């Protein structure tokens, strides 16, 4: 019984991701998040070892083993008209969209640390066979005391494959020009495009493109003072041709990415 | 200049 194993608290938010409540695991008082998803609103389905669950549950189980920069699925339940997902909640926490809104454009030292952690989390997903397909500031939680970033909201994701994708339900302003123009993309190179959008967002205070014509136009205007090394990495991630984009290895070996702060240093300098 | 969330 779900209702007796958890004490439900205030609604945290609702949207394309469902309705998410704060919560407490009654057994050990562990802080949790309780996500409800109506069955009628679930487009992709999958199967675990043997049970017909939302694809989101399939993907979360593949990435939730061991420690990583992904919010871990602790449990799930099936209800007559919905699935309920129990997720580990850091406290205190703030999502990266609210963080950038309040702080403005981030110092490059802080964006380097954040962007590095996001890269490691995406690499972990891909190593687990999981393509997230909705990387953006809204889908990244910051553990303010530990200085650690966590990916959330796999409801637009897919199993990772090397063949072309012709479906997409992530966030359009982070989607690549080959999706806009052709409704085709490949997993890794599309992820790198969204990472370029995310990095620009971090160092400029907002995303570079709002309209389809800007996305496919491939001109990056910098509205804030940004170092030449960082501008180069961003424009590389945002190459119009997918095969001109860097691999994850090339991103992490880029000169702008060197000498990253540790998570605890990041909290003590920038978050505490 | 307005900054906004975007649904998915
Ligand atoms: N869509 N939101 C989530 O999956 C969330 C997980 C946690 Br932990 C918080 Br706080 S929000």
């Amino acid at each position: 019984p779900l209702e007796s194993q958890y004490q439900v608290g205030p609604l945290l938010g609702s949207g394309g991701f469902g309705s998410v409540y704060s919560g407490i695991r009654v057994s050990d008082n562990l802080p949790v998040a309780i996500k409800h998803v109506e069955k009628d609103r679930i487009s992709d389905w999958g199967e675990l070892p043997n049970t017909r669950v939302p694809m989101e549950v399939v993907l979360l189980k593949k990435v939730s083993s061991g420690f990583s920069g992904v919010i871990r699925l602790l449990d799930w339940f099936e209800r007559p008209d919905s699935f309920v997902l129990i997720l580990e909640r850091p406290e205190p926490v703030q999502d990266l969209f609210d963080f950038i809104t309040e702080r403005g454009a981030l110092q490059e030292e802080l964006a380097r640390s954040f962007f590095w952690q996001v890269l490691e989390a995406v690499r972990h997903c891909h190593n687990c066979g999981v393509l997230h397909r909705d990387i953006k500031d809204e889908n990244i939680l910051i553990d303010l005391n530990r200085g650690e970033l966590k990916l959330i909201d796999f409801g637009s994701g897919a199993l990772l494959k090397d063949t072309v994708y012709t479906d997409f339900d992530g966030t359009r302003v982070y989607s690549p020009p080959e999706w806009i123009r052709y409704h085709r993309y490949h997993g890794r190179s599309a992820a790198v495009w969204s990472l370029g959008i995310l990095l620009y967002d971090m160092v400029c205070g907002d995303i570079p493109f709002e309209h389809d014509e800007e996305i496919i136009g491939g001109q990056v205007f910098f509205r804030q003072r940004v170092s030449s090394e960082c501008q180069h990495l961003i424009r590389w991630c945002l190459a119009l041709r997918p095969s001109d984009r860097p691999t994850f290895e090339e991103i992490q070996n880029h000169p702008w990415m060197q000498d990253v702060l540790l998570p605890q240093e990041t909290a003590e300098i920038h978050l505490h | 200049r307005k900054r906004r969330r975007h649904p998915s």
